[PDB]
C-alpha cells in the first residue's frame, strides 16, 4: 500500500472530485478517505499527544487517500509505477511507501 | 540781540532732531517688518511640513498599535500551545510517540506528526515576523518624531523673532504717530517715496536683463521654429516648458480682463485718484484681512522682495517686454527673487507694512518704466 | 495510579505550598511531588520542542504542577475516584489528570 495526503485547500466538491478521480486509476484496487475532521480525531485518539493539534488555529492535516494496489501490482516495479501515475493528477501534495 | 540768536540755534537744532529721531525710527520700522515678513513665510512654509509629518505620524501610531494587538495575540496563543505540550509530557514522557503504533495507522501517525512539527514551526516564524515589523515600525516612527520635534523647536525660534518684532512695531508705530507731519513735507516725503521705489525697480531690472534678454530670445526661437512649422506646411508643438518660457516673458497683453485678481475686496483707491494735494495714486488700494494669500496675476518671474518707504513690503514681478506687476504693504514676501511664479500662485500675504492705516494690498501694472491703471486686465 | 495537577498560575509560593500540604494531609496519598512555576520552567526550556518560541515570550506559559502519589492501598479504581474528587475541591487546582494507562 502506498499512501497519498491531498493539498489542505480542497474543499468538499474538490475532494469528492478527487475521491471520483482516483476510484480507477491503473492498478489501484480501493482507496480509502478519510475527512481533514476524522484524521485529526485519529491523532488525538491514538497519537498520546492528545489536543496538540487542536491547540493550533487552522487544522493542520489534509484529507487523505490510502492506493490499495491490486494482488497483479504488488511488485516493486508495479508500485512504482503505479506511484508515478499519481503525480499526473495535480492536487496530490506527498506519496508514501 | 542775544536770546533771538539762542533760539534760532535752538530751533534749528529741534528740527534735525525731529528729522533724524523720525529718520531713525522709520530705519527701526524698516527692520521689524522684514523680520515679520522672513518670520511669517518660515512659520507658513514649516505649518505646512508639520501637517503632512502628523499626518504620517498618526499612520504609523495606527499601524504600530494594530501589529501590537497582533503581537499580544500570537503570543497569548503560542503560550497556551507551550502549556498544553507541558501538560502532555512532550518534554520528558514523549513515550507515548513509541507504544503507540500500528502498521498503517502508525504510518498517518507519523505523516500528521510531519504536519503538526510544520504548523509549530510556521507559529513561530509567524511571532518573530510580527516581532521585526513592530521593532521596524518603531524605529521608523522614533526617526519621524524626532524630525517633528527639529521642526516644532524651528516652529518655536521663528513665533519669537515674529513675537519680538511685532512687540517692537507696535512701539515704533506709537513714536511714529507722536512726529506729526505736517501737510508740505508729507508731500515732500510721498514724492521721495515713488522716487526711492523707482530706482529700486530699474536697480532689479538692470540685475534682471541678461536673464530677461536670452529668455526672450529663446522664446522668439520657440515662436519663430514654429513660423518653418505653417509656413511649412507643419505643426510644431513647444514643450510644457517652451510654453511656460513664452507665458513668462511674452508681457501683459492687450488689457482684456484676462488677469488673476491678485487679491478680491472694495477697490478703496483708483489709479488717478486723488493721493495728497496735486499728486495721484498710480495703483490701485484693494482691502483684505491681514495674511490674506496675494496671487501674481499672470505667469513671470519676481524681480523685487523689499521695504521701501511709503510702500512697506513690495514684490514685483517681471512678465517680459517691460510689463511688471507690483504688490505693497504686504505682511510677508512668501517667494524670493529670480523664483518664478504661476498666475494664481500665493506670492505674499496682505498687511499694512511701510505704516498702513489698515490692512490692504497695493497693486500697480507697469508698462514701459510707467505705472499704468491696473483695472483693465482684472477679471478672473 | 498518580493523578498530576495543575495549580491556578496566579498562586504565589506560599499559596502553592499550601494546596501541596492539603494534598499531602489528603487519606491514601503517601507523597506529593511539586514542581515550582519557575522550575517546571527550567525543566520545559531543556526540550528541543518549540524552537526559538520561549525567546520571544516574556511572561512564563506553564503552571506549577504537583503529582500525587497515592498508597498501594488507594490504587484502585473507586480509591482514585474518590482522592480526585476531594483534589478537585482544593481551591488553587486549574486541572487534575488520571495516569494515561
Amino acid at each position: 500500500q502506498i499512501t497519498v495526503y491531498l493539498q489542505k485547500t480542497l474543499d468538499d466538491d474538490a475532494a469528492a472530485g478527487v475521491v471520483a478521480q482516483l476510484q480507477a486509476e491503473q492498478g489501484v484496487e480501493k482507496v480509502n478517505y478519510l475527512s481533514r475532521e476524522d484524521a485529526l480525531g485519529e491523532f488525538r485518539n491514538w497519537s498520546g499527544f492528545g489536543g496538540a493539534l487542536d491547540m493550533l488555529e487552522e487544522n493542520p492535516l489534509p484529507a487523505v487517500a490510502v492506493v490499495i494496489p491490486k494482488l497483479d501490482f504488488q511488485g516493486t516495479e508495479s508500485l512504482n509505477t503505479l506511484r508515478d501515475r499519481i503525480t499526473q493528477i495535480n492536487g496530490i501534495d506527498e506519496v508514501r511507501m | 540781540l542775544k536770546s533771538i540768536q539762542a533760539d534760532i540755534a535752538a530751533k534749528e537744532r529741534a528740527v534735525r532732531q525731529k528729522q533724524q529721531q523720525r529718520a531713525s525710527l522709520l530705519a527701526q520700522l524698516k527692520k521689524q517688518e522684514e523680520a515679520i515678513s522672513e518670520a511669517t513665510r518660515k512659520l507658513r512654509e514649516t505649518q505646512n511640513t508639520l501637517n503632512q509629518l502628523n499626518k504620517q505620524i498618526d499612520e504609523m501610531n495606527a499601524s504600530i498599535a494594530k501589529l501590537e494587538q497582533q503581537k499580544a495575540a500570537q503570543e497569548r496563543s503560542l503560550a497556551a500551545q507551550l502549556d498544553a505540550a507541558f501538560r502532555q509530557g512532550e518534554h520528558t514522557g514523549i513515550q507515548l510517540i513509541l507504544s503507540g503504533e500500528e502498521s498503517q495507522r502508525g504510518q498517518r501517525l507519523q505523516a500528521y506528526f510531519g504536519y503538526l512539527n510544520q504548523a509549530r514551526q510556521e507559529t513561530i516564524a509567524q511571532l518573530k515576523q510580527t516581532r521585526e515589523e513592530v521593532a521596524m515600525q518603531r524605529a521608523e516612527l522614533e526617526e519621524k518624531q524626532s524630525e517633528q520635534q527639529t521642526l516644532l523647536y524651528e516652529q518655536r525660534a521663528q513665533q519669537a523673532k515674529l513675537t519680538q518684532a511685532l512687540n517692537e512695531r507696535k512701539k515704533t508705530l506709537a513714536g511714529l504717530e507722536s512726529s506729526i507731519q505736517q501737510g508740505q513735507q508729507q508731500l515732500s516725503e510721498l514724492r521721495a517715496n515713488e522716487s526711492r521705489l523707482r530706482n529700486s525697480i530699474a536697480r532689479a531690472e538692470a540685475a534682471a536683463k541678461a536673464r530677461a534678454e536670452r529668455e526672450a530670445r529663446e522664446a522668439q526661437a520657440v515662436r519663430d521654429r514654429q513660423k518653418e512649422a505653417t509656413r511649412k506646411g507643419t505643426t510644431y508643438k513647444p514643450t510644457e516648458s517652451e510654453k511656460s518660457l513664452m507665458s513668462r516673458t511674452g508681457g501683459l497683453g492687450a488689457p482684456r480682463g484676462q488677469a488673476f485678481w491678485p487679491v478680491r475686496g472694495p477697490t478703496l483707491h483708483r489709479y488717478g485718484e486723488q493721493l495728497q494735494g496735486e499728486l495721484r495714486w498710480k495703483g490701485m488700494v484693494i482691502g483684505a484681512s491681514e495674511g490674506t494669500e496675494v496671487k501674481a496675476i499672470a505667469d513671470g518671474r519676481v524681480i523685487l522682495a523689499d521695504w521701501l518707504q511709503g510702500y512697506g513690503l513690495v514684490v514685483v514681478v517681471e512678465h517680459g517686454k517691460g510689463d511688471m506687476s507690483l504688490y505693497g504693504y504686504n505682511q510677508s514676501a512668501l517667494v524670493s527673487v529670480g523664483s518664478q511664479v504661476r498666475a494664481g500662485q500665493p506670492i505674499a500675504l496682505v498687511g499694512s507694512s511701510g505704516g498702513q492705516g489698515r490692512p490692504s494690498l497695493y497693486f500697480e501694472i507697469r508698462r514701459q518704466g510707467q505705472a499704468v491703471n491696473p483695472q483693465p486686465w482684472l477679471g478672473r
